[PDB]
C-alpha cells in the first residue's frame, strides 16, 4: 500500500534506522564500516555490529564531528542501510536525513547529489538534530500544555550544539557549537589510563573507557574537592572493573578513580582537552540566550532540553541550572543596585530537565514529522533537483539570503 | 578526425600567445581586481575569442583578456555509456578545484570542462607546466574514460555469475 | 536570519543606463559602400586552371576588414575557405612562404575562423597550414588575432 | 572557567621581586616569615597541584600567584625522584639533596618564565630569593612524602605517580 | 648582466636614486622596501608603510631626493628623508578608481599620475597647506592609462593607455613654471592640449619613452607591434610587428636605437633609421644562456636608464615579475656579440 | 549600555 | 602650539583604534588600537625572550598578543572598564607616545551622538582632576568631519569599530532630530567572520585572536557592486579564494567570506540586526528633512571612519541609493535618473577625518579663550562646566 | 503620503 519514509540520523558514534510512524528506531549501529586489507571487491564490507568482530577487516569510521569526511564510504555505508537492514527500494520511499547546524554546504549538495542520482529517491528533507529533539520532549509534556520555546542542548560524540527556540521559530543566528563531546571525553579517560593503568592492551583501550565512563563516571560539584575524597577516603570511591582480552582470553582488573568525574569536566573546563575553548557550556547557554530577544529570554532559561547520549552523565543538569542561576540572579542584583533599588525585580526560574529518550530522540521528531503529511510538502523533490540542481538543499536556518 | 600531433601543436601555441597576462585594478568598482572575461564589464580589455578543433565534437575555445583566460574544452563521447563517464569524471574534478587552482567550478555551455587561468597563476605557479596540465589532460581523458568503461563491463560479468553460479 | 521588508530596489540595475560604457570605432568610407572583397569569378576562373597559388593571393589581397556588414565578410571566409581546402598538403609551403608579414597575419586570421564551423575535412587542412603560418610567423602573428578589434 | 589562585595575598605582604615573600610553617631556616595559621602557600599550592596540571591558560593577578607558580613546577620535579623511592626515609633524603641544588631563578637561563618573572637588581635581594626558594624546595618535598607515600606499603602511591607526566603547563625547573 | 633575486613573488615598479646607490622596489605588497648597496652586496634599510594597497608606480627624484608612490588604494604620498626617516607628504589625486603610473618631472616641481578613472593628474605643491594639489586632463581619454614619460622641457607628457592610442598632452602649469618654448610637436600648448594621437587602434600601449632630443617618442603594444613618431618628419609612424610574444617597456638608450622587454623574459634592441623612415629588429642583447633560457624567469615589466641617460647609456636595469632585478652594461653586450652594433 | 545592549 | 607655548593636541579616544596628535597636523602623531592586555601563561606558547610587564598597552599588546589576555576598555561609543581606559591615556601622554605634560596644555575630544551623558561627564572629570589639562573641549565627530572636507553642508556617514552613526549638517546648522545610529561596525563585521569561518573548521575563540581576525579583514574582505554577480563568481570560479598565514604558521583559505561579513551593513539580518542597511537608512534620513535641503544632501554625503574602506562601498552604496530613488521619488522614471545629482565624497583619507577636522578647529580656536574649558571653571562649577558647549548637566 | 511626510 502506500508507504512510509525512511528515517536516517548518521551520527558520529551511532547510526538511528527505521521508518516513519513508530517510536522507536527498528536497528540503533554504531557508523562503522569494515572493508578488507577493482572489480566486485568494494561490496565486501560490513557496517555496525558486524564491523567490530571481524578480525581481518579494517575498521573505519568516516564521520567527525558530525560531518562526513570521506563519501567514498558514506555511499557504501548507506547502500547497507537501505538494501540490507531497512530493505527499502529508494524509488518509492521518501527520504529524512539530519545535518549538524555547522554541516557546510558542500556536504548538503554532495548528500542530495548522492540521493537523487545514484539512488534516485523521490524526495529529501535535510533537518537539524538538535531541533527534532525539541519536538519529542513535547509529547513527554501535558497535551494542550505543550511550551513552542524552549532551548536545546544536544550533546553526542563529535560537537555539542545550543539551539534556542521561540514559539516554534528557530533563532538560527544565536547558535552557538561546541567542539566538545563524548568523543573527546572518552580520548581523555584512554589518556588517564595510559599513563596510571598500564595493563589495558591498546586494542581494549577504547572499550574499556567507554565502560567507564557509561557506567562508573559521573559530575561533580566542584573539582578539588572531589581529590580529597578520593585520597582521604579512597575505598568508598575508587571502584573497579574487570576486563577481557581478547587474545588469551584471560581476565585484566584495573582501579578508577579520577576519571570518574575528570572526563564530564571537560564540559565545563573544556581546556583540559582541546585549548582551542575555554568557555564552560554553563556560560555558553548564558551567551546564546542574552543574544535572544528580551522577550523570550525568561521562557528560554524555563525550558532548556537536554539530549544526547553525553548528557545521561549523573548531576549534569544539577549543576548548569545552578552555574546559571548564579549567574542569572546576580545580573539582576547589579541592576536593582544600578537603578536605585527601588524595585526588586523578578526572579528568573530557570529550569534544566532530562527526558526519558535520549538515545532517539532526534529520529523520534523525525518519525513524527515524516508521518505528518506537510513533510510531504517542504520535501525536495526529484523534479526540483533535475531544473534548480543540487544547489536546492544549499541553505539552512543558521545563515540567511 | 584528423590526428593529435598537430591539434595539441596549434593549442599549445595559443596558450602561451593568451597567457601573456598582467595585473590590472578594475575601472567600473571602486578598487577590485577582477578576471575581465568572467565579468566582462569592460570590452576593450577583452581580446578575441578563437577556436581550435579536429572535427566538430572536439575542439577548445580561448577566451583571453589582459589579465585572465579561459580554456573550455570538448571531449568527443561516441556512445552514450561515455558520455556518463566524462559527465562525472568533470564533477569530481570540478568539487576539488580550490586545488586545481586553474579550474572553473562550472564548465561554460556547450564544452565539458573549462580552465580560467589569472595573472596570480602565472606570477606563482610555472606559466609552461599549466599548460602542459592542460595538453596532458586533452590526450589522457580518452584512456581514463575507455579504462572504465572496461571496468564497468567487467563487473557485470562477475554480478551475473554469482547470481547464476547459484542455480 | 530573514528580513521582512521591501528588498525589490536591490533587482533592478542601474548600470546599463550608463555614459561611460566603451564604445570602439569604425571606417566611417565604408559604411557607404563596402568593399567588395575577392570576387568569386576571378578565383574561381583562376581554380578552373589550377593555378592556385594565383587565385591564393587574389583572396588575400581583397579583405573586408573595414567592412560592417557581415554577409560579405562571411561571403569571403568561405572563398578563401574554400580556397584552402582545395590545395595540395606539398604546396602549402611553397604558398605561405610567398606571402609578406602582413598577408600571414591575416591568412591565421581566417585560420581561426575556419576552425568555429567545420565540414567533415575543413580541419585536418587548416591544421598543417597552421603549422606552416607558425613557423614563419611565430606566436606573434597569433596576438595579431586576439588583439584584432576588427574581424576579418 | 578559571583555575585555582591564591587566597593568601594582603597587602602587609612583603614582595620579592615580582613575588609574595609569604610565611611559611617550617623547622628549616630562610627569609621566609614564620606562620601560625593551619594553611600556607605550600598547603595550597598542594591542594590545588593535582586540578591545576590539567588547565592549559593561567592568568597572573597577583604576585602571590607568581610564588605558587613556582611550587607548583617543583613539586613535579619531586615525584620524578620519588616514584623511584622504595621506603618513606629514602624519599626524605632525596628531597633534602633537590633542595639544596641550586635551580635556575628569576633572570637567568633555565627558568622558563623570565619573560614574566622580574629578577634582583641587586646583589642582596639576588641573596633574599636563593635562599627563599630554597625554604620553599624543602618544605615542599618534606611535606610530599607525608602524602605519596601509602603507609599500608611504606611506598609511592599510583595516585600521585600519575601526575609525572603532567607539567603544569608545559614548564619545568630544568 | 646580474641577477639579484630580491623575492619569489613580483616586483611591480623600482627606482634608483642618483648616485644608483639605493633602489625602492615594491614586493607585491603595500610596502615599498629601500636597498642599499653595500659592495656586492643588498641590504634593506628602510621601509615605507602608509600604503591601504598594492603599489604600481614609484619615481625618484634625484636632486630633492623626494620618492613619490602610487597605489591601488587612490593614494600618492611624496616622502622627505628627515634625518633617518622618510616621511610622507600627503597628496590630493582626486580619481575615483586606482592608479597605475607615476613619473617625476625633470625640474622637480612636479610630477604626473595616469588612473583607471580615465585621466591623468598633473599634480604640484602647495605650501599654503602642505598638500600637493592635482590638475585633470581627461578630454581625449576614453580607459586607463598605463605609462608616461617627460618632454625634457618639463612641460610636455606622454602617455600610453588601453584606449589603444599613444596621445601627447602639455602639462603646463601657469603657477610654477613660465610658458615654454616652441617645439616640432606644436606651439599651440596650453594645459590639456591633444598634440599628437596615434593612428593604429589595435593592441594596449604598455610602455612610453620620449628621445633625448624630444623629437622622438615610441611606444610599445600588446599588438607585437613597436612603433616610433617622429616630429621633424610631419608626425609619421614607424612600426615594427614582431614574431613573438609581446614587449611592456621601452627606453632610448640613443637617439637613434631603443631596448624593450617584455613576455619573451629577456631584452632585445631596435634601430631607427629616419633616411629609409622605418624600424629594424637589431637582435636579441643577451645571448641565450648555456623551458627558459635566459636569467628573468618570467616577464619584464619596467626598464630603466642608470648610467649614461638616455642621449647614450652605458648600463640599464630590468625588473620583472620574477622577483629578480638584473642590471645589464651596453658596451658588454656589444664585445660580447660582435654581430651586435648600436646605433 | 545600561539597559538595552552591553555598553 | 598656542601663543602662551602650550600645545594643542587632539586625541580621538575610539573604541578600535585611537588617533592622537597635535593641532594644525596634516597627518596624525601616533595610530594605535585602544586595547590593554595583562600577561598569561598558555602551553602552546613558550617565549622568555622578551620582557612582559604587568600592563601592556597599544602596539607593545597586540604585537604580544600570544602572551596577553587582551581587552577592550570601550564598547560600541561607551566605556566600560575605567582603570583600565586610563592606562590607555597614560601611554597616550607618555614618553611612549606624546611625551607632553598634561597640565600645559590644551586638549580637543570627541564623542558621538546619542550616546549617555554620564559617559561625557566622567571624561571631563578625569582630564581635570587626574590628568589636570589646561583647556578641554568635547567636538561632535559630524562637524569635525565636513572641516577636513572643508563644507558647511553634507549628510554624514561615520562607520568605525563600535558605532556606525549619520548626521546631516546644513550650513553649519544641527539637525539632531535626524541622527540616527545602526548598531553596526567593524567589530559585528569581525566577529561574523568567525562565525563564517567556523564552517571551515578555523576557531579564533580567545581574545588575541580577534585582532588576527581583524588583519584578514582588513586585508581581504570588500563589498559587493551587485552581490548577485559575486555569489556567480564564487560558484563557477575559484579565483576570490585568497590565504592567509597566521602568527603560528597555519595557513588558511578564505573564498565568500570577503563579501557577506561586510555585506551585513546593508543587509543586517544576517547577524540578528533588525532594521534597514546603511543605504535604506541614510535616504530614510533624507526624506526626514525639510524638503529644500534634500538637493543638497545628495550632493555632499560624506564618508569617514574605517570601516567606510571595504574596497566597494561607495559605488555600492550609490548604487542603492539611486534604486531607492527610482523607485519611490520618481516612481520607475529611468529616463529622469540622468538628472539626479548624487557625489558621495569618498577620499581615501576617510580613515581619520574626525581627527583631521579636530586638527582644523584647534588651529582655528587654539588662541581664543571662550572656546576652552578651563580647569579653574571646572573647579568651580564642576560638571556644569559643559553647558558652554550647550550640554546640559548639573 | 507621496509628497510630504512619508505615508
Ligand atoms: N549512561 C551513559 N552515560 C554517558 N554517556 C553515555 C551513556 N550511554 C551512552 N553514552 C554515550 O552516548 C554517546 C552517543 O551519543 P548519541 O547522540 O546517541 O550518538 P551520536 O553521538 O553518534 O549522535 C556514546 O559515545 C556513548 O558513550
Ligand atoms: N583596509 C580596511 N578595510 C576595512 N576595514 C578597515 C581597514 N582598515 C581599518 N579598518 C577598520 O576601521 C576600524 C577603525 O575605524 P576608526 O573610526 O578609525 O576607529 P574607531 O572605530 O575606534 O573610531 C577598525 O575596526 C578596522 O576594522
Ligand atoms: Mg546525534
Ligand atoms: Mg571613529
Amino acid at each position: 500500500g502506500r508507504l512510509p519514509a525512511c528515517v536516517v540520523d548518521c551520527g558520529t558514534g551511532y547510526t538511528k534506522l527505521g521508518y516513519a510512524g513508530n517510536t522507536e528506531p527498528q536497528f540503533i549501529i554504531p557508523s562503522c564500516i569494515a572493508i578488507k586489507e577493482k572489480g566486485v571487491d568494494d561490496l565486501d564490507f560490513f557496517i555496525g555490529d558486524e564491523a567490530i568482530e571481524k578480525p581481518t577487516y579494517a575498521t573505519k569510521w568516516p564521520i567527525r564531528h558530525g560531518i562526513v569526511e570521506d563519501w567514498d564510504l558514506m555511499e557504501r555505508f548507506m547502500e547497507q542501510v537501505i538494501f540490507k537492514y531497512l530493505r527499502a527500494e529508494p524509488e518509492d520511499h521518501y527520504f529524512l536525513l539530519t545535518e549538524p547546524p555547522l554541516n557546510t554546504p558542500e556536504n548538503r549538495e554532495y548528500t542530495a547529489e548522492i540521493m537523487f542520482e545514484s539512488f534516485n529517491v523521490p524526495g529529501l528533507y535535510i533537518a537539524v538534530q538538535a531541533v527534532l529533539a525539541l519536538a519529542a520532549s513535547w509529547t513527554s509534556r501535558q497535551v494542550g500544555e505543550r511550551t513552542l520555546t524552549g532551548t536545546v542542548i544536544d550533546s553526542g560524540d563529535g560537537v555539542t550544539h545550543v539551539i534556542p527556540v521561540a514559539e516554534g521559530y528557530v533563532i538560527g543566528s544565536c547558535i552557538k557549537h561546541i567542539p566538545i563531546a563524548g568523543r573527546d571525553i572518552t580520548y581523555f579517560i584512554q589518556q588517564l589510563l595510559r599513563d596510571r593503568e598500564v595493563g589495558i592492551p591498546p586494542e581494549q583501550s577504547l572499550e574499556t573507557a567507554k565502560a567507564v565512563k557509561e557506567r562508573y563516571s559521573y559530575v561533580c560539584p566542584d573539582l578539588v574537592k572531589e581529590f580529597n575524597k578520593y585520597d582521604t577516603d579512597g575505598s568508598k570511591w575508587i571502584k573497579q572493573y574487570t576486563g577481557i582480552n581478547a587474545i588469551s582470553k584471560k581476565e585484566f582488573s584495573i582501579d578508577v578513580g579520577y576519571e570518574r568525574f575528570l572526563g564530564p569536566e571537560i564540559f565545563f573546563h573544556p581546556e583540559f582537552a582541546n585549548p582551542d575553548f575555554t568557555q564552560p557550556i554553563s556560560e555558553v547557554v548564558d551567551e546564546v540566550i542574552q543574544n535572544c530577544p528580551i522577550d523570550v529570554r525568561r521562557p528560554l532559561y524555563k525550558n532548556i532540553v537536554l539530549s544526547g547520549g553525553s548528557t545521561m552523565f549523573r548531576d549534569f543538569g544539577r549543576r548548569l541550572q545552578r552555574d546559571l542561576k548564579r549567574t542569572v540572579d546576580a545580573r539582576l542584583k547589579l541592576s536593582e543596585e544600578l537603578s536605585g533599588g527601588r524595585l526588586k525585580p523578578k526572579p528568573i526560574d530557570v529550569q534544566v530537565i532530562t527526558h526519558h529518550m535520549q538515545r532517539y530522540a532526534v529520529w523520534f521528531g523525525g518519525s513524527m514529522l515524516a508521518s505528518t503529511p506537510e513533510f510531504y510538502q517542504v520535501c525536495h523533490t526529484k523534479k526540483d533537483y533535475e531544473e534548480i540542481g543540487p544547489s536546492i538543499c544549499r541553505h539552512n536556518p543558521v545563515f540567511g539570503v | 578526425t584528423a590526428t593529435l600531433r598537430p591539434y595539441l601543436s596549434a593549442v599549445r601555441a595559443t596558450l602561451q600567445a593568451a597567457l601573456c597576462l598582467e595585473n590590472f585594478s578594475s575601472q567600473v568598482v571602486e578598487r577590485h581586481n577582477k578576471p575581465e572575461v568572467e565579468v566582462r564589464s569592460s570590452k576593450e580589455l577583452l581580446l578575441q575569442p578563437v577556436t581550435i578543433s579536429r572535427n566538430e565534437k572536439e575542439k577548445v575555445l580561448i577566451e583571453g583578456s589582459i589579465n585572465s583566460v579561459r580554456v573550455s574544452i570538448a571531449v568527443k563521447q561516441a556512445d552514450e555509456i561515455e558520455k556518463i563517464l566524462c559527465h562525472k569524471f568533470m564533477r569530481f574534478m570540478m568539487m576539488r578545484a580550490e586545488n586545481f587552482f586553474i579550474l572553473r567550478r562550472k564548465p561554460v555551455e556547450g564544452y565539458d570542462i573549462s580552465f580560467l587561468i589569472t595573472n596570480f597563476h602565472t606570477e606563482q605557479m610555472y606559466k609552461h607546466k599549466l599548460v602542459d596540465f592542460v595538453i596532458h589532460f586533452m590526450e589522457e581523458i580518452d584512456k581514463e574514460i575507455s579504462e572504465m568503461k572496461l571496468s564497468v563491463n567487467a563487473r557485470a560479468r562477475i554480478v551475473a555469475e554469482e547470481f547464476l553460479k547459484n542455480f | 536570519a530573514r528580513n521582512t521588508l521591501s528588498s525589490r530596489f536591490r533587482r533592478v540595475d542601474i548600470d546599463e543606463f550608463d555614459e561611460n560604457k566603451f564604445v570602439d570605432e569604425q571606417e566611417e568610407a565604408a559604411a557607404a559602400a563596402a568593399e567588395p572583397g575577392p570576387d568569386p569569378s576571378e578565383v574561381d576562373g583562376l581554380l578552373r586552371q589550377g593555378d592556385m597559388l594565383r587565385a591564393f593571393h587574389a583572396a588575400l589581397r581583397n579583405s573586408p576588414v573595414n567592412t560592417k556588414n557581415q554577409a560579405v565578410k562571411e561571403r569571403a571566409q568561405g572563398v578563401v575557405l574554400k580556397v584552402l581546402t582545395n590545395f595540395k598538403s606539398s604546396e602549402i609551403e611553397q604558398a605561405v612562404q610567398s606571402l609578406d608579414r602582413n598577408g600571414v597575419d591575416l591568412l591565421m586570421k581566417y585560420i581561426y575562423k575556419g576552425f568555429e564551423k567545420p565540414t567533415e575535412n575543413s580541419s585536418a587542412v587548416l591544421l598543417q597550414w597552421h603549422e606552416k603560418a607558425l613557423a614563419v610567423g611565430g606566436l606573434g602573428s597569433i596576438i595579431r588575432v586576439l588583439t584584432a578589434r576588427k574581424t576579418v | 572557567m578559571p583555575a585555582y589562585h591564591s587566597s593568601l595575598m594582603d597587602p602587609d605582604t612583603k614582595l620579592i621581586g615580582n613575588m609574595a615573600l609569604l610565611p611559611i610553617r617550617s623547622q628549616f631556616k630562610g627569609p621566609a616569615p614564620r606562620e601560625t595559621k593551619d594553611t600556607d602557600i605550600v598547603d595550597e599550592a598542594i591542594y590545588y597541584f593535582k586540578a591545576n596540571v590539567f588547565f592549559k591558560n593561567y592568568e597572573i593577578k597577583n604576585e602571590a600567584d607568581r610564588t605558587l607558580i613556582y611550587i607548583t613546577l617543583y613539586i613535579s620535579e619531586c615525584l620524578k625522584k620519588l616514584q623511584k623511592c622504595n621506603s618513606k626515609s629514602q624519599g626524605e633524603k632525596e628531597m633534602y639533596t633537590l633542595g639544596i641544588t641550586n635551580f635556575p631563578i628569576p633572570g637567568e637561563p633555565g627558568f622558563p618564565l623570565n619573560a614574566i618573572y622580574a629578577k634582583p637588581a641587586n646583589k642582596q635581594e639576588d641573596e633574599v630569593m636563593r635562599a627563599y626558594l630554597q625554604q620553599l624546595r624543602q618544605e615542599t618535598g618534606l611535606r610530599l612524602c607525608e602524602k605519596v607515600f601509602d603507609p599500608q606499603n611504606d611506598k609511592p602511591s599510583k595516585w600521585w605517580t600519575c601526575f609525572v607526566k603532567r607539567q603544569f603547563m608545559n614548564k619545568s625547573l630544568s | 648582466m646580474a641577477y639579484h633575486s630580491f623575492l619569489v613573488e613580483p616586483i611591480s615598479c623600482h627606482a634608483w636614486n642618483k648616485d644608483r646607490t639605493q633602489i625602492a622596489i615594491c614586493p607585491n605588497n603595500h610596502e615599498v622596501h629601500i636597498y642599499e648597496k653595500s659592495g656586492a652586496k643588498w641590504t634593506k634599510v628602510h621601509e615605507l608603510k602608509e600604503h591601504n594597497g598594492q603599489v604600481t608606480g614609484i619615481d625618484w627624484a634625484p636632486e630633492s631626493n623626494r620618492i613619490v608612490t602610487c597605489g591601488t588604494d587612490r593614494n600618492a604620498y611624496v616622502w622627505t628623508l628627515k634625518g633617518r626617516t622618510w616621511k610622507p607628504t600627503l597628496v590630493i589625486l582626486r580619481i575615483n578608481r586606482a592608479a597605475r603610473c607615476v613619473r617625476w618631472a625633470p625640474n622637480e616641481n612636479k610630477f604626473a599620475v595616469g588612473s583607471g578613472s580615465r585621466v591623468i593628474s598633473i599634480c604640484y605643491f602647495e605650501q599654503e597647506n602642505d598638500w600637493w594639489v592635482c590638475k585633470h586632463i581627461k578630454k581625449p581619454i576614453r580607459s586607463t592609462v598605463l605609462s608616461l614619460d617627460w618632454h625634457p622641457n618639463n612641460v610636455l607628457l606622454a602617455a600610453g593607455s588601453c584606449d589603444f592610442k599613444c596621445r601627447i598632452f602639455s602639462a603646463y602649469i601657469k603657477e610654477v613654471e613660465e610658458r615654454p618654448a616652441p617645439t616640432p610637436w606644436g606651439s599651440k600648448m596650453p594645459f590639456g592640449e591633444l598634440m599628437f594621437e596615434s593612428s593604429s587602434s589595435c593592441g594596449w600601449v604598455h610602455g612610453v619613452c620620449f628621445s633625448a632630443s624630444g623629437s622622438r617618442v615610441a611606444w610599445v603594444s600588446h599588438d607585437s607591434t613597436v612603433c616610433l613618431a617622429d616630429a621633424d618628419k610631419k608626425m609619421a609612424v614607424a612600426t615594427l610587428a614582431s614574431e613573438t610574444l609581446p614587449l611592456l617597456a621601452l627606453t632610448f638608450i640613443t637617439d637613434n636605437s631603443l631596448v624593450a622587454a617584455g613576455h619573451d623574459c629577456f631584452p632585445v634592441l631596435f634601430t631607427y633609421d629616419a633616411a629609409a623612415g622605418m624600424l629594424s629588429f637589431g637582435g636579441r642583447l643577451d645571448v641565450p644562456k648555456q623551458g627558459l633560457d635566459s636569467l628573468h624567469k618570467n616577464s619584464v615589466s619596467q626598464i630603466s636608464v642608470l648610467s649614461g641617460g638616455k642621449a647614450k647609456c652605458s648600463q640599464f636595469c630590468t625588473t620583472g615579475m620574477d622577483g629578480g632585478m638584473s642590471i645589464w652594461d651596453v658596451k658588454s653586450l656589444e664585445s660580447a656579440l660582435k654581430d651586435l652594433k648600436i646605433k | 549600555w545600561x539597559a538595552x545592549c552591553p555598553a | 602650539m598656542d601663543s602662551q607655548g602650550r600645545k594643542v593636541v587632539v586625541c580621538d579616544n575610539g573604541t578600535g583604534f585611537v588617533k592622537c596628535g597635535y593641532a594644525g597636523s596634516n597627518f596624525p602623531e601616533h595610530i594605535f588600537p585602544a586595547l590593554v592586555g595583562r600577561p598569561i601563561i598558555r602551553s602552546t606558547t613558550k617565549v622568555g625572550n622578551i620582557e612582559i610587564k604587568d600592563l601592556m598597552v597599544g602596539d607593545e599588546a597586540s604585537e604580544l598578543r600570544s602572551m596577553l589576555e587582551v581587552n577592550y576598555p570601550m564598547e560600541n561609543g561607551i566605556v566600560r572598564n575605567w582603570d583600565d581606559m586610563k592606562h590607555l591615556w597614560d601611554y597616550t601622554f607618555g614618553p611612549e607616545k606624546l611625551n607632553i605634560d598634561t597640565r600645559n596644555c590644551k586638549i580637543l575630544l570627541t564623542e558621538p551622538p546619542m550616546n549617555p551623558t554620564k559617559n561625557r561627564e566622567k571624561i571631563v572629570e578625569v582630564m581635570f582632576e587626574t590628568y589636570q589639562f589646561s583647556g578641554v573641549y568635547v567636538a561632535i565627530q559630524a562637524v569635525l568631519t565636513l572641516y577636513a572636507q572643508g563644507l558647511l553642508t553634507g549628510v554624514v556617514v561615520d562607520s568605525g569599530d563600535g558605532v556606525t552613526h549619520i548626521c546631516p549638517v546644513y550650513e553649519g546648522f544641527s539637525l539632531p532630530h535626524l541622527t540616527r545610529r545602526l548598531d553596526i561596525a567593524g567589530r559585528d563585521i569581525t566577529r561574523y567572520l568567525i562565525k563564517l569561518l567556523l564552517l571551515r573548521g578555523y576557531a579564533f575563540n580567545h581574545s588575541a585572536d580577534f585582532e588576527t581576525v581583524r588583519m584578514i579583514k582588513e586585508k581581504l574582505c570588500y563589498v559587493g557592486y551587485n552581490i548577485e554577480q559575486e555569489q556567480k563568481l564564487a560558484l563557477e570560479t575559484t579565483v576570490l579564494v585568497e590565504s592567509y598565514t597566521l602568527p603560528d604558521g597555519r595557513i588558511i583559505k578564505v573564498g565568500g567570506e570577503r563579501f557577506e561579513a561586510p555585506e551585513a551593513l546593508f543587509q543586517p539580518h544576517l547577524i540578528n540586526v533588525e532594521g534597514v542597511g546603511v543605504a535604506e537608512l541614510l535616504f530614510n534620513t533624507i526624506q526626514a528633512a525639510d524638503i529644500d535641503t534634500r538637493s543638497e544632501f545628495y550632493k555632499h554625503i560624506v564618508l569617514s571612519g574605517g570601516s567606510t574602506m571595504y574596497p566597494g562601498l561607495p559605488s555600492r552604496l550609490e548604487r542603492e541609493l539611486k534604486q531607492l530613488y527610482l523607485e519611490r521619488v520618481l516612481k520607475g522614471d529611468v529616463e529622469k535618473l540622468s538628472k539626479f545629482k548624487i557625489r558621495i565624497e569618498d577620499p581615501p583619507r576617510r580613515k581619520h577625518m574626525v581627527f583631521l577636522g579636530g586638527a582644523v578647529l584647534a588651529d582655528i580656536m587654539k588662541d581664543k579663550d571662550n572656546f576652552w574649558m578651563t580647569r579653574q571653571e571646572y573647579q568651580e562649577k564642576g560638571v556644569r562646566v559643559l553647558e558652554k558647549l550647550g550640554v546640559t548637566v548639573r
